[PDB]
């Protein structure tokens, strides 16, 4: 049994996915310890995992699926495949429109194109669940695509991303070659840059060659390119993460909803500007000495500073994660978790329907289905229960999922969301009455959102 | 390059 | 000659755009020093002009006046004209649908509801000089409103309004209260209130009887309400200012563009956020006693500080200039500037062809802005525009956003006038490059009424 | 008293409006009969009428005017004024951004461009009476455009119009060449055609010197030039209508309404097409012998032919009659028709308001303002009055107005509209209560839109 | 083996697919002939095919398909399922919101609630193939709905659709009673109509039993309802097709069209209407003895006849085909058409790299299109766009109009090709200018899956 | 008061 | 209950 | 050309 094969089997062995995300990723960097590389690598350098194992990743993903993808699924060219190749220090796409057909895919691949597919985790299932449960444990979307370069070739031009990568060798061997931000700008950029000739670049602080089952990490900001020497092709699955997901992006938030705060809390901020402040500000007296202007300077340095105060932190905190539930993929259920859940309930249709009607009680111990499902946030003067459970494996494809959670439940919904994995006894919830602890878990388990200790009869 | 958008 | 007739024809005979704004501010409060009332009245506290004089503001605006407007012109229900009462402490507005037509807007006077003139500034050309000026020592968009209020009536609940207000009788009287905030949020208000009941009242700070030719000043926030007793009606002119032009408003537009550029200029804004980060912030977490969420607040709050670093204050500037321009009215030109611009060429048309005709600008003509409040040079991506007033309507936005760009080549020249009024600059003393760079910058800025010339021009 | 100022006094001194406009069209066209004009002339032919009188027009229109308008009024280039030159064969339009100043105009002039005031009855009232008075004979916007042009010099290349002209020579003498449609197509025209060259026209069906006080007809369709000889300038306002009034555009709105209403009134234009009709009809199959294509064909042409009879006339009559009177000018008031309606009662502020109170009795006699300020229209499943006393000199700058008349009022609203101008008595309509009929005539009058024998007390 | 699969496997071995459409609506109404359908029944009257032989429509669809599709698809409630019920003579549709799980499902089930399955032809192939196949004999987009009733309920209340309906049962046994237009108006109605009480109906024109592999068609218009009765539940796939295909629907694309070009080509219609048409003409002179009146009537009508003379009908005809394309659903490739095009070419990844690469087509290539009903020719402003459907989704535009421009060189060539279908031409003998525009239209259509080889390639 | 036959399926 | 001094006059 | 249209 594969390194993948096993480690999935012992997910499906474990109880939290929060436990469930953090082994999975403890996974995909080892031998090295997740403390460290969180501590010293992410955002910080770039990093080369040589696993030494050419079947660790074996059942991910192959060429064989993506093959077997453009002739049963409806792959499309531009929207999912993507066709390119670099020569004379120049990128080109040869994407023809319409459905991408194995025999043009293949006739480009020959040609000399890389294939890059841009929505692994809609057509692979397995893809898909890696992503699912790795994005639970980086609090942000677990994104991801493909490439398949043929030999003695390469299909893209240097450039970086804006996204933290994770490349994973999935078969073949390839040349690489990760540079560190160029200048203080490219730093963990905001933006992905264009494609770069080869005198913008500077030396290679890592060049290796890739073998299958190697792991290859390095943050926004780092130019990057990789090449197939003689003989052979290359296929790897680049895991993306913390796209806009800066303290820079917290701020676009926060600051709008904090001068608004302030000028309603404070007349510091409703007092009139001056009524001649044009005669001194502005790029026209940028090199003036008119002292006012160094006062209007002071003025608004130190009300900028005092906005701190008004900050709406944990409503902007509660807005990104309403966000990032609507982004995250769904969840990928264990046995366990789907037999304790409605998704396993013996309900079918043998005839007429049988065992239907299954009820919850007072009795029942219950329990978020998961950690990185459900979400609650307060909008407007109601509260919500934003979850993940009817998303797509297609980046909104579907809209904010949601059902307005009420006052009388509001403390049972914030103690499941806190308590898990703990079972929680339906008749012990912190509501007005039985008739409130009924309803919310009964809501719950139907939407499928909750999971009992046993399963229900 | 690499989409971190599954589609456009 | 009323005073209002005599200090407008001393404004004609000041050559500063913003000494006559001045000298006209100077004469809406006087006896009281600007000085004073701009550094401990204005915003601060309502004030009371007893101007014992009832021909003050002879010339501004009368009753009769506003019956020859909606006899005259077309005026609208709504948009022009507001009729309303106020009684049992309950305002109620009785807007016909239409055009005002005296014999209706008459009618409801007599039924016991007040006129309120929308956009005087729109149908009285003096009312449009008076403001046109005053905004100018204001820095910020003038406007009025005219209320006339039948004897024995209330057309008005009380309220507080949103701007600066100077309130001027005209004629009759009225019975004025006015009260202090009632509450911290509601000194210096950013928006309207709703009407309000004498319940939610405290007691008045200044309750008086105003006389033709008054003036009463009072802040935003300030809550007031008027009334006519004996049986003598009430008209007065509402002169406003200062809407929206309040720090925070400057404040709004800075933060985005500081945050982006403190992104851009600085790795400490585009290093990631914690990924376990929702685990102890949120509404749910109010509470957590989880170290990493002070140091959470801590960051924001050192990183909110650091913006102050980033700001760019010429650039918000020169955008509030920008908006100012547009919301600005049409200069108030002086005889003297009439005849000295473009405006007041000769060249018309007699018997049977132009007569006049090859005014031409010379490197030997002296100029400078035709004002002071009529042009401002803002860039945006490399460009260099010029946006000026002298083609606004008195209707507010009527017209949109008139410029001209500048090309770099005069850019410092542009700039010179704008700071050298009104001082007379040779135009062969322009800082260009070519004589052709001097006279098709003074050529394009007099055609377009911008520009003044020392002498009239015969060439 | 030129002939212009003694019409318009002869006008004001009669009661009909639709007599006072039949009558301003008789003289605009004298010693030529109207019923001639139209009869033989109006869109067939195209005339001059020599009148020999040079202050025919004295008082319409001047160059002063033009110039006083450019000083006091805020007369802007594009919008208002338009400045161009022929030269070369080729048209350029020499249009400054900005106001239009007499400065820069007379500049452009001198230069030797011509100038054109595209709304003329926006500044002057003279004009707009003018205009206002003539629409109600031609039952179509009457709009206008003044031309003025420097000695020996052509403003326009040749071209045709979209609407019916009439060329008032003003001041000056100007060379026209007007020639008849030059091929079939072109004869009443739909739309302006582009600038033509010499090389498109053919020999002038008419080729005149207007002078002041002469006329020039001539059909949309009809190219014509005009040109300044040695020695003088000239000015002439063209008057145009008829713009989008023909049959074709009548039919654009029935025919929607009549398939629908036929689509519900008759199953055979409910019955599905052929399953097959594709195989043999459409421009791959336009050379097909099929049979069946000639039954198509045959069915189409006998299914069109029998829309006629659901065709909702007297609908789509009223709604060009609604746009109509939304595309109409306000009207110009006889100093009777003003002292006998609401514009004109005595009440002023003299201290307070003066003789208000004025109202209307079962006693007084009244009757519509004029002929052609309001249209009765049903829209929806109610009635409504649409009138032009509240429309803007410049077209569409208000919109639609109109006010609700109630059915128990209908039958005496469509009364007052057809018994002009006969006097009704208010007691004596044909509504259900005494308040039924003071409450409209009340209404009525108020809005201007009627007027009593009497001045009310 | 059941008649559905042996037909099916019938239609694989029927070369053309003109014919496998024709076959499989044969084989729907059987023993019934098309012809006799068609010429009387169709649009005209309800009709029942009891077929004894409750196997018929066996491997179509099942109830045991349905759970498993709740349960292994996105099946979402509104969008993909309705759960209602029709009691009281009220129809009350309970959807919960969000997804249809089984659990959710089942529940409404048991409480009395009818499902319908909104496309099942997104979720099952072989109702895909079943509807894709017949379309083509339809000559309109070809729809379904698959309804489950429980034991003694009726789920919807007596109503009619706005299409031509083919009842299918599945499974169980229902009572229908269908009527024929209750009034002129409602015969072939145009829009599907309210939900109606028994009061507003009639007598049936037919009331039956309907059992597994019975077929009960009827025309839009028609009201009808059903029922379960006896402890047995109920499951049908009503087939749907002709949704706005009426002549009237042709005639509102043709007269603006032709009321334009009768403008643009006969003076006419370029006429201007009389100058005081308003005076005889409207609502308020429906009565008026006016001749000028009759003159108006009258000359409308004349216009309105000769419009048939300008209507562009091949234009209107070619648009609604064009439309069809884009509504149709993607075709059903026989094995045949499968090896023969370019969707099975055996080239496909191996060990490590592409096996079997290089297919070329040659001047010596005989070939056609993939089928009849797939590919439209059509001209826009003096461009030609050839339309397939092989690119649509089996959800109903869920992609939008996919074409390919064909140069004028090709013209020719490509509208043999429509016309030459089912016979196979020598590429080499495409009525082309040169050798390089015949292989580069077959080429480009090959690989757009539009084209098929009469032997496979292996150049 | 739901419709009935969807026979577009958009939904 | 209508509204009070309309400053912007747009109206 | 000629408009008919007061105001654009
Ligand atoms: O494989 C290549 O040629 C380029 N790959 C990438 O840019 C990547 O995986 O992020
Ligand atoms: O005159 C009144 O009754 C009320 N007036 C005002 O609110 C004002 O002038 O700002
Ligand atoms: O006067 C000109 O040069 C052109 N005049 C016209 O086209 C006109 O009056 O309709
Ligand atoms: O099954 C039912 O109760 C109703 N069915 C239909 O209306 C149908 O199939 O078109
Ligand atoms: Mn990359
Ligand atoms: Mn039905
Ligand atoms: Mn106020
Ligand atoms: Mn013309």
């Amino acid at each position: 049994m594969s390194p993948l094969r096993r480690v999935l089997a012992e997910l499906n062995r474990i109880p939290s996915s929060r436990r469930r995300a953090a082994r999975l990723f403890e996974w995909l960097i080892a031998p090295m310890p997740p403390d460290h590389f969180y501590r010293r690598l992410w955002e910080r350098e770039a990093v080369l995992v040589r696993r030494q194992d050419h079947t660790y990743y074996q059942g991910l993903f192959s060429t064989a699926d993506l093959d077997s993808m453009l002739r049963n699924e409806e792959v499309q060219f531009g929207q999912h495949l993507d066709a390119a190749r670099y020569i004379n220090g120049r990128r080109e796409t040869l994407n023809p429109p319409g459905r991408a057909l194995p025999a043009a895919a293949w006739s480009l691949y020959q040609a000399g194109c890389s294939l890059r597919l841009l929505c692994p985790q809609a057509f692979s299932t397995t893809v898909w669940q890696f992503l699912a449960v790795l994005q639970e444990q980086f609090g942000s979307m677990a994104g991801s695509n493909v490439y398949l370069t043929p030999p003695n070739s390469q299909g893209f031009a240097p450039h970086y991303d804006d996204i933290e990568a994770f490349v994973l060798q999935l078969e073949g061997r390839k040349l690489w070659r990760v540079y560190r931000p160029r200048v203080p700008t490219e730093e963990l950029a905001l933006t992905s840059s264009p494609n770069f000739s080869q005198d913008d670049l500077g030396e290679p602080v890592l060049q290796t060659v890739l073998e299958p089952g190697d792991l290859l990490y390095f943050p926004r900001g780092f130019i990057h390119q990789a090449e197939c020497q003689d003989g052979v092709h290359s296929l790897h699955l680049t895991l993306s993460t913390y796209q806009r997901n800066t303290w820079g992006d917290f701020l676009e938030a926060i600051l709008p909803l904090a001068v608004q705060a302030a000028m309603e809390e404070n007349v510091e901020f409703r007092r009139g500007l001056p009524r001649d402040f044009m005669d001194y500000m502005g790029a026209q007296h940028s090199d003036s000495k008119d002292p006012r202007r160094t006062a209007f300077m002071e003025k608004v340095r130190v009300l900028v500073a005092r906005l701190g105060h008004f900050a709406p932190v944990d409503a902007v905190a509660d807005q990104r994660a309403k966000d990032f539930i609507h982004d995250s993929l769904p969840p990928v259920l264990t046995d366990r978790e789907r037999a304790l859940s409605v998704y396993g309930l013996p309900i079918r249709w043998e005839g007429e329907p049988v065992n239907v009607g299954a009820q919850l009680t007072t009795e029942t111990e219950v329990h978020m289905l998961q950690d990185g499902i459900a979400r609650l946030v307060g909008e407007g003067g109601h509260l919500f229960l934003y979850y993940t459970v009817e998303n797509s494996r297609v980046y909104h494809l579907e809209e904010p999922k949601c059902l307005e959670i009420y006052p009388q439940q509001a403390d049972a919904m914030e103690l499941l969301l806190g308590s898990y994995p703990e079972f929680v006894r339906v008749g012990d919830l912190p509501c007005d009455s039985v008739e409130d602890q009924l309803s919310l878990a009964t809501t719950l388990y139907d939407k499928g959102l909750l999971l009992t200790k046993m399963p229900l009869a | 390059n690499h989409q971190h958008i599954c589609k456009p």
